[PDB]
This record gives C-alpha cells, sequence and structure tokens, in this order.
C-alpha cells in the first residue's frame, strides 16, 4: 500500500507541533510502525517505533521522555507529538513500516516509506509580507528588449507563489528561491522579458498568493519618469 | 525461607541401587549450585559430589548426581553400596548470600 | 593470595550441618539469619589466621566446629577442618568423686 | 556516530563501482544484518536489498550485497541515469538499542560545462526609501554552471556585510539563474557616491555601476 | 554482544555478592579464567521468575523453544540477578514483549523477530483479530508488588567459541604473593633467576 502524510508545517521555538501519518487501505493494523528522520547536513537517526497491536511505545535511548507517538485503530491512523523544539529541528520526517523474517541477522528491514513532513522552526515568524516593484531606466534600456518585476521581502512562511496577470503571462517568466538571513528572513525575485514597444500600451502586475497568511496584495508597476 | 528437605533415615541392602532425593520448597533446585558431602562419624565431612555432575578426583564413579527442576528436587544416586558407604549424606546450597545446608 | 574464600560451618550431634558465615581476606561479610547480630569473624593475615568470636552463647550452642576453605562462594568447599567439641554447660569445674 | 561512510567516491560509466562500509563489531560484526537504501534529493527513500540475499519486488539485480565479516559492501554493474543520489548502511545497534543510519555517499563525476554570464544592476525604487531599509539586488541569469561568487564594493572599500547568495536553479533552456540581496538603509545609501556588485566566472569579471544621484 | 581484542577477569564477576543463581556448564566455575577461548558472546534479556529455571539443555516448553533454543553441546555461563526496582514501576510496565506462537521449532542460536500473525485454522485472516488468527507477540505482567516468581529478572548467558584461531578474550597470568627475603624463582619478563 501507500502512506499518505501531511506537508509543511512551521511552529513556534518552544511550542507542539502536531502531524498525522494516514494509511491508505490496509497492513496498516498487523505490522509495527516507526519514524524515521532525515536532516541535511548529518545522517538519518531513529527515534523510535511503536506497535499498534498492544500499544507499546518502544524509543532508543539517545532520546529523552519528551517526544510522545499515539495509535489509533478505529481509523488506522498514527499522530506524532513532539514538544519543547530546538534550533536544529528543520528537518523531514518519514512514516516508515516494519516487517520482521527469521533468520540469524534478524534485523529491521525498512520495506515501506512514507512521503515526508518538512517541518522547519526558526525565528521571524509570520508577518505581514511587502512588495516592491521594480521599473527600468533609461540607461538599464538599451536594445528593444526591458528587464522589469516586482521585489516581494518580508513574507513568512514558504512557499509563496507569484503570478503574472493572473497566469497571462508564460513565456520569458523566471521565479528565482529563497534564502536564509542573519534575521532569518527570506527574499525572492520575479522578472520577465518583454519588448519596449508594450511598456506604453501594457501595464505588467505582480499577483501575489500567501496561503498560510491569507493576504493577496495586488499592487501596481509603472516606468520611472526621471530616468 | 529457603530450606533444603532431605530424606532423614535410608536402607539399602549392599550391591543394589538406591536414590537420595534434595528438595528446595521457595527457590528453584536448577538456580543454584547443589553440594553433596559424605561424612563418617567422628570425622570432618568430605566433598563427595559437586556442580550436580561433577565427581571429584578420588571418589568413585558410583556417586552420580541429577537434577529435576520440574519437581524442585536434587537426586543422589549410588550404585552398588558397600561397607564404607555408611555416612552421613547432606546437600548444600547457596540461595542470595546465605549458604543452606540439607 | 589466592582469592578463595573462608567459611566456619557448625554440625550438632545426631544433627544436620549449620552455616554460620563467611569471610573474605578483605573486610567482606555475610551471616546466617538465624545468626544474625551474634557472629564476629575477622582475619588477620599477619599470623595467617582467622578468628570468630560469638555473642549470647547458650545451651543449644553445643556443636562440631568447622573451618574449611572455600575455593567457590557458592559452591563446594574442598578442605575441612577437624572439628573442636564445644559443650556449652554448668557454671564451674569441679573434681571427680 | 557508530557507522563512517566514505564522503563522495568516484567511477566511469560502464565499470564496476564498489562501496565499503565499517562499523563495530557489536552492531554489524555481531551478526545483524544490514540494509542499503537511495537516498533521492527530492522522493521518500525506498527499499534496495534486505539481508544481502533475497531481492525484493522492483529492484534490479544490478545490486548486489555481500558481508564480508565485520564489513559490508555493495557492488553495481554499469552507471545509469538515476544514480545521483546517496547510499546508506542501516544495522541493528545493541549499544544504541535501534537502528542506526550510515554517513552517505555522493555519486557523481562533472556533468557541467561553461558558459558566458550576464549581470545586471537595478537600484531600489522610490517607495523603498520609506521603508528604513535598502535592499540592493544584483541579479545574474544566463550562466552554466551555477557557481558564482558575489563581491560588493561602494568604490572606496569592500562591504562584508549583509551579502547574501541564492542557490541557482535550471532555467526553461537548461541554464541557471540567481540573484544576490545586501539589506542597507536609505539614510547612508545617498551619502556613497556609487554601489556596485562584482562577480567572477572561471576568470570573466564584469562590473555593473549605478549612481543615486 | 561480541568481546575481541580485549583482557578481562572473571574473579570481579562473582565477588558481587547479588546474584540470586549461576550456572555454569561445560566447564568447572573456579577452572574458567586460565582457559583460553577465542570468542566471548553475550545475549541479553528480561524473564520472570518462573522462567529461570527453563534456560537449560534438555527440555521444552514456551519460552526455551520460541525465543532461543539451547543446543546439547552448550558450553555457556548464565547470570541471572534480581533488579525489579528499575526495570519496573507502579501502574503497570509492559515494555516488554515475548513471544508464543510459532509455527514450528528453531535452530539454536537464532533470532526470531517475525510480527506475521501465527494462523490456527485453515483460512487466511489478511491481518484482523477475528478468527483462527492471533498475535504471536504479548505482553508481559511484570509489577513491582508482585511476589517473587514473577519479578523481572535480568539473566545473560556468556558463551565461548572454540575454533582453529588463537586466543584473544583470555584470563592472563594472575598476579601471585610476593615474597621476599628467601632463596626463590622469578621470571620478570626477561630472565629465569632464583635468589633473594
Amino acid at each position: 500500500v501507500q502512506l499518505v502524510e501531511s506537508g509543511a508545517e512551521v511552529k513556534k521555538p518552544g511550542s507542539s507541533v502536531k502531524v498525522s501519518c494516514k494509511a491508505s487501505g490496509g497492513t496498516f493494523s498487523s505490522y509495527a510502525i516507526s519514524w524515521v528522520r532525515q536532516a541535511p547536513g548529518q545522517g538519518l537517526e531513529w527515534m523510535g517505533g511503536i506497535i499498534p497491536i498492544l500499544g507499546i511505545a518502544n524509543y532508543a535511548q539517545k532520546f529523552q521522555g519528551r517526544v510522545t507517538i499515539t495509535a489509533d485503530k478505529s481509523t488506522s491512523t498514527a499522530y506524532m507529538e513532539l514538544s519543547s523544539l530546538r534550533s536544529e529541528d528543520t528537518a523531514v520526517y518519514y512514516c516508515a513500516r516494519e516487517n520482521g523474517y527469521s533468520g540469524y541477522g534478524a534485523a529491521a528491514n525498512f520495506d515501506l516509506w512514507g512521503r515526508g513532513t518538512l517541518v522547519t522552526v526558526s525565528s521571524a515568524s509570520t508577518k505581514g509580507p511587502s512588495v516592491f516593484p521594480l521599473a527600468p531606466s533609461s540607461k538599464s534600456t538599451s536594445g528593444g528588449t526591458a528587464a522589469l518585476g516586482c521585489l516581494v521581502k518580508d513574507y513568512f512562511p514558504e512557499p509563496v507563489t507569484v503570478s503574472w496577470n493572473s497566469g497571462a503571462l508564460t513565456s520569458g517568466v523566471h521565479t528565482f528561491p529563497a534564502v536564509l538571513q542573519s534575521s532569518g528572513l527570506y527574499s525572492l525575485s520575479s522578472v520577465v522579458t518583454v519588448p519596449s514597444s508594450s511598456l506604453g500600451t501594457q501595464t505588467y502586475i505582480c499577483n501575489v498568493n500567501h496561503k498560510p497568511s491569507n493576504t493577496k496584495v495586488d499592487k501596481k508597476v509603472e516606468p520611472k519618469s526621471c530616468d | 525461607n529457603f530450606m533444603l528437605t532431605q530424606p532423614h533415615s535410608v536402607s539399602e541392602s549392599p550391591g543394589k541401587t538406591v536414590t537420595i532425593s534434595c528438595t528446595g520448597s521457595s527457590g528453584s533446585i536448577a538456580s543454584n549450585y547443589v553440594q553433596w558431602y559424605q561424612q563418617r562419624p567422628g570425622s570432618a565431612p568430605t566433598t563427595v559430589i559437586y556442580e550436580d555432575n561433577q565427581r571429584p578426583s578420588g571418589v568413585p564413579d558410583r556417586f552420580s548426581g541429577s537434577i529435576d527442576s520440574s519437581s524442585n528436587s536434587a537426586s543422589l544416586t549410588i550404585s552398588g553400596l558397600k561397607t564404607e558407604d555408611e555416612a552421613d549424606y547432606y546437600c548444600q546450597s547457596y540461595d542470595s548470600s546465605n549458604v543452606v545446608f540439607g | 593470595s589466592g582469592g578463595y574464600f573462608w567459611s566456619w560451618i557448625r554440625q550438632p550431634p545426631g544433627k544436620g550441618l549449620e552455616w554460620i558465615g563467611c569471610i573474605y581476606y578483605s573486610g567482606s561479610t555475610n551471616y546466617n539469619p538465624s545468626l544474625k547480630s551474634r557472629v564476629t569473624i575477622s582475619v588477620d593475615t599477619s599470623k595467617d589466621q582467622f578468628s570468630l568470636k560469638l555473642s549470647s552463647v547458650t545451651a543449644a550452642d553445643t556443636a562440631v566446629y568447622y573451618c574449611a576453605r572455600q575455593l567457590w562462594l557458592r559452591g563446594r568447599f574442598d578442605y575441612w577442618g577437624q572439628g573442636t567439641l564445644v559443650t556449652v554447660s554448668s557454671a564451674s569445674t569441679k573434681g571427680p568423686s | 556516530s557508530v557507522l563512517t561512510q566514505p564522503p563522495s567516491v568516484s567511477g566511469a560509466p560502464g565499470q564496476r563501482v564498489t562501496i565499503s562500509c565499517t562499523g563495530s563489531s557489536s552492531n554489524i560484526g555481531a551478526g545483524y544484518d544490514v540494509h542499503w537504501y537511495q537516498q533521492l534529493p527530492g522522493t521518500a527513500p525506498k527499499l534496495l536489498i534486505y539481508g544481502n540475499s533475497n531481492r525484493p519486488s522492483g529492484v534490479p539485480d544490478r545490486f548486489s550485497g555481500s558481508k564480508s565479516g565485520t564489513s559490508a559492501s555493495l557492488a553495481i554493474t554499469g552507471l545509469q541515469a538515476e544514480d545521483e543520489a546517496d547510499y546508506y548502511c542501516q544495522s541493528y545497534d545493541s549499544s544504541l538499542s535501534g537502528s542506526v543510519f550510515g554517513g552517505g555517499t555522493k555519486l557523481t563525476v562533472l556533468g557541467q560545462p561553461k558558459a558566458a554570464p550576464s549581470v545586471t544592476l537595478f537600484p531600489p525604487s522610490s517607495e523603498e526609501l520609506q521603508a528604513n531599509k535598502a535592499t540592493l539586488v544584483c541579479l545574474i541569469s544566463d550562466f552554466y554552471p551555477g557557481a558564482v561568487t558575489v563581491a560588493w564594493k561602494a568604490d572606496s572599500s569592500p562591504v562584508k556585510a549583509g551579502v547574501e547568495t541564492t542557490t541557482p536553479s535550471k532555467q526553461s533552456n537548461n541554464k541557471y539563474a540567481a540573484s544576490s540581496y545586501l539589506s542597507l538603509t536609505p539614510e547612508q545609501w545617498k551619502s556613497h557616491r556609487s554601489y556596485s556588485c562584482q562577480v567572477t566566472h572561471e576568470g570573466s569579471t564584469v562590473e555593473k555601476t549605478v549612481a543615486p544621484t | 554482544k561480541r568481546i575481541s581484542n580485549c583482557v578481562a577477569d572473571y574473579s570481579v564477576l562473582y565477588n558481587s555478592a547479588s546474584f540470586s543463581t549461576f550456572k555454569c556448564y561445560g566447564v568447572s566455575p573456579t577452572k574458567l579464567n586460565d582457559l583460553c577461548f577465542t570468542n566471548v558472546y553475550a545475549d541479553s534479556f528480561v524473564i520472570r521468575g518462573d522462567e529461570v529455571r527453563q534456560i537449560a539443555p534438555g527440555q521444552t516448553g514456551k519460552i526455551a523453544d520460541y525465543n532461543y533454543k539451547l543446543p546439547d553441546d552448550f558450553t555457556g555461563c548464565v547470570i541471572a540477578w534480581n533488579s525489579n526496582n528499575l526495570d519496573s514501576k507502579v501502574g503497570g510496565n509492559y515494555n516488554y514483549l515475548y513471544r508464543l506462537f510459532r509455527k514450528s521449532n528453531l535452530k539454536p542460536f537464532e533470532r526470531d523477530i517475525s510480527t506475521e500473525i501465527y494462523q490456527a485454522g485453515s483460512t487466511p485472516c489478511n491481518g484482523v483479530e477475528g478468527f483462527n488468527c492471533y498475535f504471536p507477540l504479548q505482553s508481559y505482567g511484570f509489577q513491582p508488588t508482585n511476589g517473587v516468581g514473577y519479578q523481572p529478572y535480568r539473566v545473560v548467558v556468556l558463551s565461548f567459541e572454540l575454533l582453529h584461531a588463537p586466543a584473544t578474550v583470555c584470563g592472563p597470568k594472575k598476579s601471585t604473593n610476593l615474597v621476599k627475603n628467601k632463596c626463590v624463582n622469578f621470571n620478570f619478563n626477561g630472565l629465569t633467576g632464583t635468589g633473594v
């Protein structure tokens, strides 16, 4: 079968995160279920595994009594509870399955894996995004092609999508990724390439969609007059 | 409160086979080592068998012991009794830091 | 030397053997629960001997005392000393008539 | 931790590539079986081979797993167009009382030729001056590969504060694009004569400057 | 656990005076340190008070045949003791599991981690808690307020391996008593000198 997990989730440094592990079909109320964490920069680790039959916890000695995992039999799902988040929680969790066998080795093999949960925590929490339009000047344009766009600043959290004229522009669009700052803030860019003959008859407007904050700012772009 | 139970009087004609038991009350007999001592009257006791199956060098082969852990009893088997075998037999245990005899 | 144990074992006349206590060459001591708080055994390596002290002895303490080398503590001893006869009775020694 | 892996391994498309995994005598050398997994950058890892003796369904026979006593080895034949991932060692550890993974090996040699970069410098607009901040952006586009260093100067001294560089992403025509921001304030933005970004690509250095006044 | 490239003394493993039980078959317990072996295999698990008699070669039961079989040529050394104040707690400590049902017998020195549901009837169940199907893994009944036959016991077995390899983990030369002012014979790593 296939295991379906939720998407990205952002919490506070010192709060509790709540994610779920869904199973489609069967073979979930017969085998042990564990959790796998992969962190960019280090190796993979294993906090522990929970059997859904007897409801017995089995964690590792490297992790203290802070993370607790529960199991449900009515809807065949699992919940993860993790409080007191620290600075190094920026990783992804995986919902795995264990299928035991018989042999001299008798090692735990991870045949089935989940989707993934991008749980990141840092400072500079969700606030009101600010978008600044960008306009070309006389010296910036020398031929028949001008570069212009919209710059988006102090947005939280990821992911943020940018649409040009509600999807009316498809050729020549480019989306730039985000980057960490000193204060834990991100910034992206989005510029397009258009002929200079359409700068005085057709207007370009950037639409910003931010679904975790439910803000949609619509700002106009106009050419500079002095240059 | 672990005590070893032994038959007080055992009689058998020489040349035959007899079995001497040693039953533990609370602790299982297979938990600790069982030691049999054959003591002549007016003499110091001497170890006739140990480790529940191991005979010391010097004693005859006939002094053989067995353990029945299901019945919590230690058995010492004597085959071909002789005149010099007429002596007192005691079974020893350890429990937990407290040596208990039979 | 050798890392073995010592043990005192007494035997009343006509009765089974009774374990009193065990000692190491160090200060490790363990005593029988029936004989607890009454057994004081000490080891003096200079004179190459060990002695046992018994307190509040009664008329039921009449037993033949044996000192035994214990190669293995929870198992068998290997060497038994000759048993001295100890008789607890009366208040004075008196000549025969 | 208890399992060590090489950082990277080199190979050729058509020869045998073998990885060596070394642990301790209580996790792999005790007698426990080992498991190998592939960590594709973007997809969830799946099971490749368990116990080094059986073949799971959907896995090709080119992967071979062996245990030479205390060390486990994995060998492959031929480099296809999907081996751009990481290989890990998974075994039960009695000391850790659980499963512990390895370090990870990257399998790549070279796939990035050179190209000619082009940069654009755009001064902040009028509406950005009243926000008590100054974001200086110097965009770089149409370059290959995506390894460009960014240096900022104010015609008198290099600026070593607020310098950032984003990772480049693949464009529609298999090129890369990137941007670099600079956090400043409008108080000192007008005092300085000019601002510029300086980049170097395979020895080719280009410079573009703007004048706020 | 595997002990290799190490040296150890079993004298300190015996003067603890805290083990409730101790059995060692295949070698005399007082003469094992001087004998040299190749490898030492140690396994640690928990067991109840009524099952400590089951760790012996030559019997059939519920745990000694479904979790760890004891072969006839068993020269191991089993040590168990009571530590009920740390591995048990109030409210019911069920962290440790055990296997009760198995399809057939198993080879000794083999570990069984199969979590498949054992089938008793002739019909498949597809992983359900219905009829003719029961989970082989079951919980324990540990409690710190029990008696003596059902407490959690920490049992470990120390086995020895004899192969065509030189001694790796074995007892070294014992430090005998030092004597002086007598015509004795000594050997301090470079000479067999006799004298005071």
